[PDB]
């Protein structure tokens, strides 16, 4: 029981087909419509949208002919419906209750397959003839045309997201997708199928983009063994021209179905009863330039919960049942997925571009770093690499990427393994690998550094770090390795020179008063003030507890030759109140 | 006619042993040359110990230091209580009749080598401390150590300083990766990596341990592709406040030395640890030092910059009496000195923090402001990262 | 307790007999003498001779001249040499007192006369000389005048000075065998005249100045005692008449002679001298002089040059010394024992032999000295810890431009003539 692909725990439900009602499925808007009578009685709704299912009851007559699909507008206000190849008639409805009174009745004489809306107020046809594009006019009642084509079709698809519909030919040699928007509607190069002899089936050609790229998936056997293969064609040229660009390998035979999770391809082999997982990104072989990749996992089945050759299954990872009334959407558990993939590259790799990938994979480098250590250095050397190219072209190109890990995320990771000794080693190597990729250390990285590297009696590798400047020049910095000064000296070397690097007198001159030099922090108080700005009372105090009867005459007189240089006198201002040094000086040292 | 320094003897002496009469010939350890006769050591030493006792009257005995007679000059060292080591040198003389010139002899500089000897000797052996037959043997030692110039001395080797490697940042932080082999195998306590001379990564340990075991190799493996044998070699340094033994492996790529610092509380290593740390370790090393080498080779007044703390100066290196006076004014708070010498040198000298900056200039049509600006020239030009507070 | 003190001196003979100690008694320490004559021989046995020793903050200083040995220790920052030159002026003081010719003879003589016979009631001068520097309790410049080695001149007007010669050369003249004629005042020569073909030597004068500032019994007679002058002529002695002036100017002077019988006329010439100098009122210049305590003339040209403490100016011609009075905050006796090393320690690097220097600038924590060796003067100032050196510059320079303008004031070029 323990696989990778489940379903919803809440699923939806719905009225279940009967020998006179029908259920139609809109795959633009995800909605199963159920019609009763002809829709007279009323036809039920349910798909997205509220956290209720949305259902909207109509009546409408009986007109004649099986209905294959009624939909609505995209913002819900029209609908249409289709019964005959050559009567199809356009209905409209009004607010929240059909206005019965204002159906539109249309004549073609073309060969009708489908129709499909490419705007709010727009109504698209496709017919075997050749396509075209209508829009509708409720007020005069009518029905204008703008464009139009021409190609005789066998069977069709569409495409609700890149409004890119693919057309067979009537041929039956030739694919041809076709951009269909707003009064625009051009052919686009067609497909090279690389087989123009190939016969070409309903359940053969599946549509559906992964990644945000809009691809066509086409079902194939091996020329060489016979086993399955699947022919992948991305729409990633200039232009929107078809391209070929992966293979997947399945080794299997059978009946088999796509669809598409989480920018997985998923395929099901009813037969063997398993799915089968590719990664598109995921590194594989390359032959003649185009990649050949198999299953990231051993096959299992879905997780048995609530095969059946009775479901229908739409893109992207719909679901629905005929006799059992239900829809599912599916889903992955990456819970197992960590546990089943051994290679930690690998699984580095597969998350790295997931939805959830970013709980997981701090969990990960959590167990590489603490728990399940060994001599792994190589292992996380890549893994770092890995990811920290990704923090990289974030940054030099300011769509996020999804999953994207910074250094404020791993530094509280390394914050549990402090105070041991292979530390050092972890640290050093996630350094060397921002320095690889040209990335600054932030306050809190450095502080972990500079505490790693002091504990371990390290104090070369502090010289050199400092001497690149590869720590933050930051005054906390500054204050945290000058907060130390007792486990060596030469700390207080670099702290001394690293403050004065950025040009900050003020602690310089406190920490070397502290110390008890006066003469050497009023030499750096006179250059950095300016003589007009110390001050006389602090340089006198501290002068005077240190008790050397030079010191103190050498400040005073300095003092006095400032009054003298300002003042043109050799008294003390009164504003300075300092008459208390006085008295001392002039006991002290007799006239 | 000068005749400069020279050697004139050199011997070690305990005053405990021999107290019983007749057993004079029990004082000495050792004395240099072996060919001279016994009464002429006993005598020497009898001397020695006759100025130590003259001196200990008057303040505390470990406290003699020097002697200077008319044409010889003798220096004491005590290392440790009992043992002392004396080195007698020879006057220069100058002929017109005899000139002595002993006034141009600075005693730190060869007290600093007395230091240096028993060092080295620590080093490699331990510490002094019947026994006195086993190291009296023992003590054959000191015979290759003064056969491997007493007149070329100057400050550098009074403060004991190893020139300065400068690196870029990427080349730096790929040598000092060599750090997993202490994780790698569990039995390698320690490394440290040289290149052809100079210190290139060598951490956790002291200036004084890294400078001894540089005057080892250098002395030894460099003068005189792989794990290199001489014909299990033990070292005594200080990791984690006490003095232990440890084995030595010298593993020597290109022009990168490789010191490895094993255990050695139990017994010697085998085969197979030599052959898996060559083949586990062999290329990546010999790359790095293909690297460095290209990377070097890709890259009037005179100066001395000193570290006191971490024993790297950084120079360019001046007549005799010029290079006396540095060795004179050098080593609290900073200080600025200048002087101007009759031939007309002017040599300037700066005291930050923990650092010595020395610049010597050769220009006779000059004032003391056109000097300190053309110190201060020099200063800005050789350096950056103002640390004078000029502004 | 003994052996803490700052300074020792021990003579001794070649065989090993005490003769004068400036601590404790010759008789108790004659074990030590007994170490020290041991050593000296033991070494002197290997053809070599002993100078000094170097020992942790105490230095010995040895000398072997004329069958003495001459020990010198001390604690302070004096170097060897200085020491060996204190060593050769108590050699002089021994030589002047008993004459080269005399104690070679009486050597040639028994091997073990003992010395303090001869040497006996002359305790005075060496205890004089040794203590004249400031190590137990003086508070004066005698020390100043000791490391550079030369004496002061007493500042009076030019006219004066030439009035007080010209009286004594005039009333001089007759007397035959008269060699030198000296009048000093409180410790300070006045005025000095010599006979045209014999000049005098410092070390000479310096021994006079120190014979009369320890004797005291020149004031209350008209004294006749001998002296003997080293460098003058060292086999031969001189006979000195020494006579106060009055009684209201204390002003000494002494007439030298070789003639033991001419001492009348010596006194008849004094007594003219007298009269005449009371005649032109020269007395009453010297006396005035005399009551000022600081020469309140320097005293006004020192105080309007701030940021500086003390200086010693000496020219190179001559050996005459010129330096303002102690001032705060070097009054007290610790911070005078500072200055006097700090003057040790530049006078000793500016003239050392093996590398002499000529300019020496220094900007230590509590100090800026300066010293200057120009090829006519010689200077040696100490300004204030905190001043830059433009303003240094500029003192010193404006200080020598006044020196050099009253220097007949304070200096004598040439000494006078019979």
């Amino acid at each position: 029981g323990i696989h990778y692909i489940e379903l919803t725990p809440n699923p939806i439900r719905f009225d279940a087909v009967s020998q006179l009602t029908n259920v139609f499925f809109d795959d633009s808007n995800k909605q199963i419509f159920a019609v009763r009578s002809g829709g007279a009685t009323g036809v039920v709704v349910k798909g997205p949208g509220s956290p209720d299912d949305v259902v909207i009851s109509f009546c409408m007559s009986d007109r004649g002919g099986a209905i294959r699909s009624i939909k609505f507008s995209p913002d819900n206000q029209i609908l249409a419906v289709q019964r005959k190849e050559n009567s199809v008639e356009f209905i409209c409805f009004q607010g929240d209750q059909p206005l019965l009174q204002d159906i539109i009745t249309h004549q073609v004489k073309t060969l009708i397959h489908g129709f499909v809306w490419v705007h709010n107020r727009e109504v698209a046809l496709i017919s075997n003839t050749g396509v075209e594009v209508y829009t509708v006019v409720p007020e005069k009642r009518q029905v204008r045309s703008v464009k139009s084509l021409s190609i005789g079709i066998k069977w069709f698809a569409w495409c609700c997201d890149a409004n890119v519909a693919l057309l067979c030919t009537s041929e039956g040699n030739s694919l041809i997708p076709v951009l269909v928007k707003q009064k625009v509607i051009t052919k686009l190069p067609k497909v090279d199928l690389g087989n123009p002899s190939r016969d070409v089936q309903e359940s053969k050609v599946t549509l559906g983009q992964v990644y945000g790229v809009l691809a066509v998936l086409i079902l194939q056997s091996n020329s060489t063994t016979g086993l399955m293969e699947v022919e992948v064609h991305l729409l990633n040229g200039p232009g929107l021209a078809p391209r070929k660009c992966h293979v997947l390998r399945l080794s299997l035979l059978g009946r088999f179905a796509i669809n598409t999770v989480d920018n997985l391809i998923v395929v099901h082999h009813q037969a063997s009863g398993t799915s089968l997982l590719f990664d598109i990104s995921l590194p594989g072989e390359v032959i003649n330039e185009i990649t050949y990749h198999t299953p990231i996992t051993p096959g299992r089945s879905i997780k048995p919960f609530g095969y059946s050759t009775h479901w229908v299954l739409f893109q992207p990872n719909i679901v629905i049942d005929a006799k059992l009334g239900c829809m599912w959407f599916l889903n992955l558990c990456i819970e197992p997925l960590c546990q089943l993939i051994s290679d930690r590259i690998r699984l580095t790799e597969f998350l790295l571009q997931r939805s959830n990938g970013k709980q997981m994979l701090l969990k990960v480098i959590g167990q590489l770093v603490d728990d399940q250590y060994k001599g792994i250095f190589s292992r996380i050397n890549k893994i770092y690499a890995s990811w920290v190219q990704l923090e990289l072209q974030n940054q030099t190109a300011q769509t996020p990427p999804i999953v994207l890990i910074e250094q404020l995320d791993m530094v509280q990771i390394f914050q549990r393994i402090a105070r041991r000794p292979y530390t050092e080693s972890i640290l050093m190597l996630y350094l060397q690998s921002l320095n690889k990729f040209n990335i600054a250390a932030q306050e809190e990285l450095s502080k972990m550094i500079i505490s790693e590297l002091i504990s371990n009696r390290s104090f070369d590798t502090l010289r050199r770090l400092v001497s690149y400047s590869m720590l933050l020049e930051s005054k906390s910095v500054a204050c945290f390795l000058l907060s130390h000064s007792n486990v060596d000296t030469a700390i207080s070397q670099v702290a001394i020179d690293m403050l004065g690097r950025i040009e900050a007198h003020e602690i310089i001159i406190e920490v070397m008063l502290g110390q008890g030099k006066v003469i050497d922090a009023l030499r750096l108080a006179k250059n950095s003030m300016g003589l007009e700005k110390v001050p006389a009372r602090k340089f006198l105090e501290a002068a005077h507890k240190t008790k050397d009867d030079l010191i103190f005459h050498s400040v005073y007189r300095f003092f006095q030759m400032r009054n003298l240089k300002l003042y043109e006198t050799l008294s003390f201002p009164k504003a300075e109140q300092c008459t208390e040094f006085i008295q001392h000086y002039n006991n002290t040292f007799p006239a | 006619q000068r005749v400069e320094i020279t050697l004139r003897s050199f011997y070690i002496f305990n005053s405990t042993f021999g107290q019983v009469e007749g057993e004079e010939h029990k004082k000495v350890l050792f004395y240099h040359p072996n060919d001279i006769e016994l009464n002429t050591k006993i005598k020497d030493v009898g001397l020695s110990e006759a100025i130590i006792r003259f001196t200990g009257t008057f303040t505390s005995e470990d406290d003699c230091q020097a002697l200077h007679t008319q044409k010889t000059t003798q220096l004491f060292y005590q290392p440790e209580p009992g043992y002392w080591l004396v080195l007698v040198l020879n006057v220069p003389k100058e002929v017109r009749v005899a000139d002595y010139r002993g006034a141009e002899i600075s005693d730190r500089i060869y007290r600093a080598i007395l230091r240096q000897c028993y060092q080295m000797f620590r080093f490699q052996n331990g510490c002094f401390s019947n026994p006195d037959k086993r190291r009296e043997l023992l003590c054959q030692k000191l015979l290759q150590f003064y056969d491997q110039d007493p007149a070329q001395c100057d400050i550098i080797d009074m403060l004991h300083s190893i020139q300065y490697l400068p690196l870029d940042k990427t080349l730096f932080l790929r040598a000092q990766n060599f750090g997993t082999l202490c994780e790698t195998f569990p039995d390698i306590k320690e490394s440290i990596m040289l290149y052809q001379e100079q210190v290139l990564c060598g951490g956790k340990l002291s200036p004084e341990d890294l400078h001894c075991v540089h005057s080892y190799v250098v002395q030894h493996v460099l003068k005189v592709g792989g794990f290199v044998r001489s014909r299990p070699m033990k070292v005594y340094v200080t990791l984690d406040k006490e003095a232990k033994p440890y084995y030595l492996l010298i593993y020597r790529a290109l022009h990168i030395t490789l010191c490895l610092f094993l255990n050695a509380d139990q017994v010697a290593p085998k085969q197979d640890l030599y052959d898996d740390l060559h083949a586990y370790m062999a290329p990546q090393l010999t790359s790095l030092a293909r690297d460095i080498s290209s990377e070097l080779t890709k890259e009037a007044p005179k100066y001395l910059f000193i570290n006191e703390q971490s024993l790297q100066h950084h120079t360019n290196f001046n007549v005799l009496s010029i290079i006396a006076d540095l060795a004179n004014g050098s080593g609290a708070p900073a200080e600025e000195v200048q002087v101007k010498t009759t031939n007309d040198y002017w040599i300037v000298k700066r005291r930050c923090n923990y650092r010595q900056y020395y610049v010597i200039l050769c220009n006779s049509k000059a004032t003391l402001l056109d000097v300190t600006q053309e110190a201060r020239r020099i200063f800005e030009q050789e350096l950056t990262d103002d640390v004078f507070f000029d502004k | 307790l003994w052996q803490g003190q700052k300074k020792h001196i021990f003579i001794l003979s070649e065989a090993g007999k005490p003769i004068f100690s400036l601590h404790g008694n010759e008789d108790k320490l004659a074990t030590l003498f007994g170490v020290i004559q041991a050593l000296v021989s033991f070494v002197q046995m290997g053809q070599d001779a002993i100078t000094s020793i170097h020992a942790g903050g105490i230095k010995f200083a040895f000398m072997q001249r004329s069958s003495l040995i001459l020990v010198a220790a001390s604690r302070s920052n004096m170097s060897v040499q200085q020491l060996q030159l204190q060593l050769g002026d108590v050699y002089n003081q021994i030589l002047s007192i008993l004459t080269y010719s005399h104690m070679t003879k009486i050597f040639e003589r028994r091997k073990n006369f003992d010395l303090r016979r001869l040497l006996s009631g002359s305790e005075r001068l060496f205890y004089n000389l040794l203590a004249n520097d400031s190590s137990s309790a003086k508070v004066s410049n005698n020390i100043f005048t000791f490391l550079t080695n030369s004496i002061r001149v007493f500042p009076l007007p030019t006219t004066i000075r030439s009035q007080i010669t010209s009286a004594i050369q005039s009333n001089c003249s007759k007397i035959k065998n008269l060699v030198f004629a000296v009048l000093i005042a409180n410790n300070k020569l006045i005025a000095l005249v010599r006979m045209k073909k014999y000049s005098i030597h410092p070390a000479d004068l310096r021994l006079i100045f120190n014979l009369v500032e320890c004797s005291e019994s020149f004031k209350s007679s008209e004294n006749w005692s001998p002296i003997c002058l080293p460098k003058f002529d060292m086999n031969g002695y001189l006979h000195a008449h020494v006579s106060y002036l009055a009684d209201d100017c204390q002003a000494c002077l002494l007439l030298l002679s070789v003639d033991r019988d001419a001492f009348f006329t010596l006194a008849e010439a004094k007594a003219k001298i007298t009269e005449k100098l009371r005649k032109s009122h020269c007395l009453e210049a010297i006396n005035e002089e005399l009551q000022q305590p600081f020469n309140a003339k320097l005293y006004q040209q020192v105080v309007g040059i701030p940021e500086l403490r003390h200086f010693l100016y000496k020219p190179k011609s001559t050996a005459q010394l010129l330096c303002p009075m102690l001032r705060h905050p070097y009054k007290s006796l610790t911070e005078l024992e500072r200055l006097e090393a700090i003057y040790c320690d530049l006078l000793h690097r500016i003239h050392n032999s093996s590398r002499p220097l000529k300019l020496i600038y220094e900007m230590k924590e509590r100090e800026v000295v300066l010293a200057w060796a120009t090829g006519t003067y010689e200077l040696y100032a100490i300004f204030e810890p905190v001043v830059d050196k433009a303003t240094v510059i500029k003192y010193v320079d404006k200080l020598i431009k006044w020196i050099e303008k009253e220097y007949d004031v304070y200096f004598i070029r040439n000494h006078a003539t019979f």
